[PDB]
């Protein structure tokens, strides 16, 4: 899904700046005929702003997506890292807890030995 | 001013990122703490071996009562070290002597 | 897998990049061109920095198009989160501090058979390649013979569990495998050459304290020495002078090298 | 047919010949004649003989050995600075008698930098003498000394208007001691310390005119002429650093924190490469720290969200936060501690929803707090605090 | 070339015209700053150097006896050493443009006749400067003043 | 006196690096019994620092506070360039030192004349 | 061991040896650095007629059955760690390195070994320090005092700038007689002390 949904906007995004030269060298095109003394048709023309804003759209969406694979898959390999499984969370939660009470001492005795 | 506060300070900021309330962060963290904690500590090195030199080249007593004490405590191991020695050599000897025999 | 997670943040980065390129290419167009002390050196500069943003895009949108092919409860994941950090932290100081050490002096043996055999044995679980069996024929002081594969067999001379004397010999020659053969020669002048880089080797790794990595090292090192007779000279060809690729492997670097050469 | 051949093992091609005479009115003694040869099957190329200056040491032959391998890695080194257009003064012995030293009178100026730096810079270098140095020698080492430094630091870096800078070169195995790419890598840095030299005049220019609150704000730290390690925060507990990357020729930023007072990171992590791309369009240092300081305190309030919420860091100045998968919201800082948040998956133009969708059931809990989607903001970083909890 | 040319090719039509960046400006404007936001928040020194970094046997300064500070840089060091020196005033003009148009000593004659000693340092020195390579330095003619100097003392 | 506080001074500040660096090394192999030796050995390092940081700082207080009469010759006026009872108490000691390395010197060749003997031995009886 | 006295000498011989072999470990340390100053050890092994040498940076030497030959080589090896020490010291105190060379080439005709040389800079710039020892002609250290601090330089017209006044000059010499501490390493870091801050 994660994979797919990147597959999935690849294409778009390849169409997206393929609009978005295209319409800006219109648009360049049409303001350099108005400037010089150049006849030109108003015609439908497509604005600039509105291509490079949906650029912009499909690059967070696609971001988004693989920002939270990673970090799913990060999540993945640290939990396989780390009989009953609610004992099973219980001695880990203590561990981590443990480190946790080692971590303060030794915080605590560094700051209030100096500084 | 007082390069003792200022060292340890560098000492405490040297723990001031784990202990608060992603390699590359870490990384020039402890690059930066670490090396501004030796400069510091190879200055107050410097200072120490600066007053000895002074002391040593203006008062030079002190420094001949330190090589007598420490010629002492050398010559004492070595009488302690020698004692342990005749005491092993003893054993083995009465060792050796209850063999041989028949 | 962690190649996955790697592909993951590589795109990640790509994405960035590629917004980032065709935010560059807009935001030079509308400051324009800039005068350049002449006529052509501004038409040029203006072209080129263009060329170079549009080609920026491009290479870009194509690194994401190749990256799409290879790819109570919350204090948990904070205390692995603050573990996996002062791991990674705490190893990064050790590293930079022992690196740098200002200890100056000292002032300011025994031990037991069963530990030496313990250590012995847990150095020969891992580098399966390698076989030592030890052996007392004379005193408390081990003898360790090491087998790599075909190509060498060490002769270690241990006094305590402290290396004193090494002398490797071929594989084909006879050790004598009884009442150990400690004192001979191997006959082929490479292993001598290997015996003496071994007793350089043995100079070297020397820590002060600890007699367990000192030997982990040596080991290690020796180990190197198992592509003997099939790698370059990184610096020479195959046979610098006649003596085999390396009798040299550099320590903290196991490359192979010739003594004639270098190193 | 009595001679010697005495091969240099660490720079190669190059052969001492030691051929021996009888001398006649002694017939228990013998002469030693000394040549330098050299070779490209052998093929020589040319033959010197140097004549001039227990006992089986012969000390002259040693002496002769040494004084080679110590000689010759320098004229490798001379003729490289000659390919290169690069005015350098001969191989001169030092001060120190037993030495060898390649003193530079001028450097290439530079490509991509402005004159009037380059003037300053050419008139700061005092010397660049080059030596060599460690185990096989073949370690290279150039200290430039550079006068009238643009702004110290906090470190005891104070001292007389004379900062030494050491750049050492080791070339690879092969390619021997005398190549191009010890002085490639020398241009290179060069180039970088050039690049550098820019900003630090910039804030050396900038610094009697501050806005008055980045001073305070903002402090130098170090400058080692490679490196720019500004210090920022309430407690001087955040820093950057700015240092040129001749291999992407762009700047590089890390970001670190160094200070008895901070969060778990820098929190400025979250928009490093929108700095990084924002300080290599305009390389210029106190839009860095004016930006640093309007954005620290949102940024602050921005990092402490639960990790649900997801940042997805835009432009500058616009970092988005999104909910699981069908709400968002725009983050647009400003001067003058205000943020302007906005609807987020609401669209700028004609009224129509984005992929996300889903358009924010309320928005007038942000308004209780401070179409109906076109601005939300003056909130005076209190509000971004305790709206984050609240939406 | 892919998927950007059309760009290139408006931009390759419109250089040149005077309006240009108006036009571009015009167009790329509003969106942008719609988007991304508002805007942002005597004597040369390489000489003063190698004479800065002498040997202190020598003591270069200026020539102000002959006509000077028209053209090169002329200059009578010394020879301050504990092995005896030949005639010391060795005057090199060093002409503008350093790092080209290496300097060229002023041959004096008269003073190093009269004397064996200084007859053999002369030569001798000038057969060095014969085998000196081109676009020598300044640093380069001392040494080798004092290395023939030195041969002329081992010689005799 | 003063030259042997500066002494302890040094090797104060010597030492405390280290004690710094077994503390991270210690806090290296501290992954996730055990963890109270740890813990423990971790606290006993600490306040051992801390006694190192006071003792130093006592140090510091006191060679600065001796600052004896003779110190009005600044730095680098001192080094030397170009251009009763306690002499006789250290001729006594170095006699006395001598005269027990000698015979410890024959005792160590004793010594290894014996090892080497008895290793010769235990070799030819092969 | 009982003539020279100043660096150090150490030996460890093994415990089993043979009809036709042994082996010890040689050591050249420092009185007080003993941590530091590791960087030269030896492993003789004394055959029927030669006595083979391993040094720590890969050198194998073979000597003879004459006694002066083991001398010469060991006042050799005293003299290279000799300058070893030095850079050891000047690596733990920060004197950045500028040039070091084992076997130098320029200067007198030295006896059985070759000369060492080595020369380090002081961190704070200006001063700087360097050393040559050798077996015959050993001990010649020389400070390099900067500019317009030695007073007695000849000055000259053609420099008409203050910038130049800041670069290392004299290059004075220094007496290692007449000194205080013991040991060569003692007398090399109280001359560095002396070249330090004196911050006090």
């Amino acid at each position: 899904d994660p994979v797919q949904r990147y597959k999935m906007l690849i294409p778009q995004l390849k169409e997206s700046l393929q609009t978005l030269m295209k319409v800006a060298a219109q648009n360049l095109i049409q303001n350099t005929n108005i400037d010089n003394g150049q006849k030109s048709s108003d015609g439908p023309i497509q604005r600039f702003d509105k291509c490079l804003e949906e650029f912009y759209a499909l690059c967070d969406q696609l971001e988004l997506c693989l920002r939270l694979a990673h970090e799913c898959l990060s999540q993945s390999c640290d939990s396989a890292k780390h009989l009953p499984y609610p004992q099973y969370l219980a001695v880990i939660k203590a561990q981590i807890s443990c480190a946790k009470d080692i971590h303060t001492a030794l915080l605590d005795c560094a700051n209030k030995v100096t500084g | 001013s007082t390069l003792v506060d200022e060292l340890e300070s560098s000492f405490e900021a040297c723990f001031a990122s784990l202990v608060s309330q992603d390699q590359e962060e870490i990384r020039t963290g402890v690059d930066q703490c670490i090396q501004k904690f030796l400069d510091i500590a190879r200055q107050t090195e410097c200072f120490f071996l600066q007053k000895r030199l002074q002391l040593s080249v203006q008062k030079p007593e002190q420094v001949i009562k330190e090589d007598v004490s420490e010629l002492r405590n050398e010559l004492q191991r070595k009488d302690a070290l020698v004692q342990k020695h005749l005491t092993k050599l003893r054993h083995w000897q009465q060792v050796l002597e209850d063999i041989n025999v028949q | 897998v962690s190649v996955n997670l790697e592909a993951f943040s590589q795109a990640i980065s790509a994405i960035q990049a590629l917004r980032s390129s065709v935010s560059r290419v807009f935001d030079c167009l509308k400051d324009g061109m800039r005068n350049k002390e002449t006529l052509e050196g501004r038409e040029k500069a203006f072209i080129a920095h263009f060329q170079d943003n549009l080609h920026s895009v491009n290479r870009d949108l194509n690194e994401l198009e190749r990256l799409s092919n290879l790819v109570l409860y919350s204090q948990l994941l904070q205390a692995y989160k603050w573990s996996n950090k002062l791991q990674y932290h705490a190893g990064l100081a050790s590293g930079l501090l022992n690196q740098q050490s200002l200890k100056r002096s000292a002032n300011q043996l025994v031990l037991p058979p069963q530990y030496v055999d313990d250590v012995i044995s847990r150095i020969d679980r891992m580098f399966p390649e390698m076989s030592i069996h030890l052996s007392r024929p004379n005193g408390t002081s081990a003898m360790l013979l090491v087998t790599l594969g075909k190509v060498l067999k060490v002769i270690v001379v241990m006094r305590s569990l402290f290396i004193d004397r090494t002398i490797v010999k071929g594989y084909n020659e006879n050790v004598y495998t009884e009442d150990l053969d400690i004192w001979s020669k191997s006959n082929y002048q490479v292993f001598q050459k290997v015996t003496d880089h071994a007793t350089t080797a043995l100079l070297h790794y020397q820590l002060p304290q600890m007699p367990d990595v000192v030997v982990r090292s040596f080991m290690t090192w020796l180990r190197s020495y198992i592509k003997l007779f099939q790698a370059p000279c990184q610096r020479c060809g195959k046979f610098l002078q006649d003596g085999l690729p390396p009798t040299w492997r550099d320590f903290r670097t196991l490359e192979a090298f010739h003594d004639t050469c270098r190193q | 047919k009595n001679k010697l051949f005495i091969k240099l093992t660490r720079l190669p091609q190059y052969y001492i010949v030691v051929e021996m005479l009888e001398v006649p009115n002694k017939p228990t003694q013998l002469s030693y004649k000394y040549y330098f040869m050299s070779v490209n099957p052998a093929m020589a190329l040319l033959l010197q003989q140097f004549k001039e200056n227990m006992c089986a040491f012969n000390k002259v032959l040693a002496h002769f050995v040494a004084m080679c391998d110590t000689n010759m890695p320098f004229v490798g080194l001379r003729l490289e600075l000659s390919n290169l257009e690069i005015p350098h003064q001969g191989v001169q012995v030092e001060g120190d008698g037993f030495s060898h030293a390649i003193r530079l009178l001028k450097i290439p100026p530079c490509k991509g930098i402005t004159e009037e730096t380059q003037k300053a810079l050419d008139r700061s270098l005092l010397d660049c003498t080059f030596r060599l140095q460690g185990r096989n020698n073949r370690t290279w080492v150039a200290e430039l000394v550079f006068a009238n430094c643009p702004l110290n630091g906090t470190s005891t870096r104070e001292q007389g208007p004379s900062r030494h800078v050491y750049l050492t070169y080791e070339n690879l195995l092969s390619e021997p001691v005398g190549g191009r790419k010890v002085v490639e890598m020398f241009l290179n840095d060069w180039n970088s310390i050039a690049r550098l030299y820019e900003c630090v005049l910039e804030f050396a220019r900038s610094l009697p005119d501050i806005p008055a609150h980045l001073n305070i704000f903002s402090e130098v730290r170090v400058y080692n002429y490679r490196k720019l390690i500004l210090c920022y925060g309430t407690t001087k507990g955040s820093s950057i650093s700015i240092q040129w990357n001749s291999i992407h020729q762009k700047f590089h930023i890390s970001l670190g924190t160094v200070g008895p007072n901070s969060g778990c990171s820098n929190c400025h992590n979250t928009i490093l490469h929108q700095l990084q791309e924002m300080f290599n369009k305009t390389p210029n240092v106190v839009q860095l720290l004016q930006v640093l300081f309007d954005t620290q305190a949102p940024l602050n309030a921005i990092n402490k969200l639960p990790t649900c919420f997801s940042i997805l860091p835009q432009s500058s100045t616009h970092i988005r936060l999104a909910f699981r998968n069908m709400y968002c919201i725009d983050i647009y800082c400003r001067s003058r501690g205000v943020v302007a948040i906005r609807d987020g998956a609401y669209s700028l133009f004609d009224n129509s929803k984005l992929v996300e969708g889903f358009y924010p059931a309320p928005g007038l809990k942000t308004f209780l707090n401070m179409p109906g989607l076109v601005p939300g903001l003056a909130g005076s970083y209190l509000c971004s605090p305790l709206e984050r909890f609240l939406g | 070339q892919y998927l950007c040319q059309p760009l290139l090719d408006a931009v390759l039509a419109n250089i040149r015209s005077p309006v240009f960046n108006h036009s571009l400006y015009r167009t790329f404007v509003p969106a942008m700053t719609a988007i991304h936001g508002p805007p942002i928040t005597s004597i040369p020194s390489v000489l003063q150097g190698e004479v800065a970094r002498l040997d202190p046997k020598f003591l270069v300064n200026l020539d102000p006896s002959h006509c000077s500070n028209n053209g090169t840089v002329h200059l009578i060091c010394k020879l301050d050493d504990k092995d005896l020196p030949s005639v010391p005033p060795l005057e090199l003009s060093v002409p503008a443009d350093y790092p080209a148009q290496s300097p060229l000593w002023i041959d004096r004659q008269w003073q190093y006749d009269a004397n064996p000693f200084l007859q053999s340092v002369h030569r001798c020195m000038t057969s060095r400067l014969l085998q000196l390579p081109d676009k020598h330095s300044v640093t380069a003619l001392l040494n080798t003043w004092a290395q023939s100097v030195h041969q002329a003392c081992l010689s005799a | 006196n003063t030259a042997s506080l500066c002494r302890i001074g040094q090797e104060t500040v010597q030492d405390i690096v280290y004690r710094t660096m077994e503390i991270f090394q210690l806090l290296r192999n501290m992954q996730l019994g055990t963890y109270q030796d740890r813990l423990t050995k971790l606290q006993d390092n600490l306040r051992q620092l801390s006694v190192l940081f006071r003792k130093l700082r006592l140090v510091y207080d006191k060679c600065n506070e001796n600052c004896g009469g003779m110190d009005p010759i600044p730095v680098e006026q001192l080094i030397p360039y170009v251009e009763s009872e306690e002499r006789r108490e250290i001729a006594e000691v170095n006699k006395k030192l001598k005269q027990k390395n000698q015979q410890l010197k024959q005792i160590m060749d004793q010594l290894r004349n014996l090892i080497w003997d008895i290793n010769a031995m235990l070799a030819m009886r092969n | 061991a009982s003539r020279i006295e100043d660096p150090q000498i150490q030996a460890h011989w093994s415990n089993i040896n043979d009809v036709y072999e042994s082996s010890v470990k040689v050591l050249i340390t420092s009185q007080g650095y003993e941590q530091i100053c590791k960087s030269i050890q030896l492993q003789l092994n004394i055959g029927v007629e030669q006595i083979r040498v391993v040094h720590r940076d890969g050198r194998v030497i073979t000597l003879s059955y004459q006694e002066q030959e083991l001398q010469d080589f060991l006042l050799s090896q005293m003299s290279q760690h000799q300058v070893h020490a030095v850079q050891q010291l000047a690596k733990v105190m920060g004197w950045q390195v500028l040039s070091f060379s084992n076997h130098v080439g320029l200067g007198p005709i030295e006896s059985i070994g070759n000369a060492s040389a080595i020369t380090v800079a002081s961190p704070s710039g200006d001063y700087a320090i360097s050393v040559r020892n050798g077996p015959e002609s050993g001990s010649k250290i020389m400070v390099q005092f900067p500019r317009n601090q030695c007073k007695d330089l000849p000055k000259s017209d053609v420099l008409q700038d203050n910038k130049w006044s800041h670069l290392r000059g004299p290059f004075k010499e220094v007496q290692w007689n007449k000194m205080e501490g013991r040991n060569f390493v003692y007398k090399m870091e109280l001359l560095m002390s002396a070249l330090s801050p004196c911050l006090l």
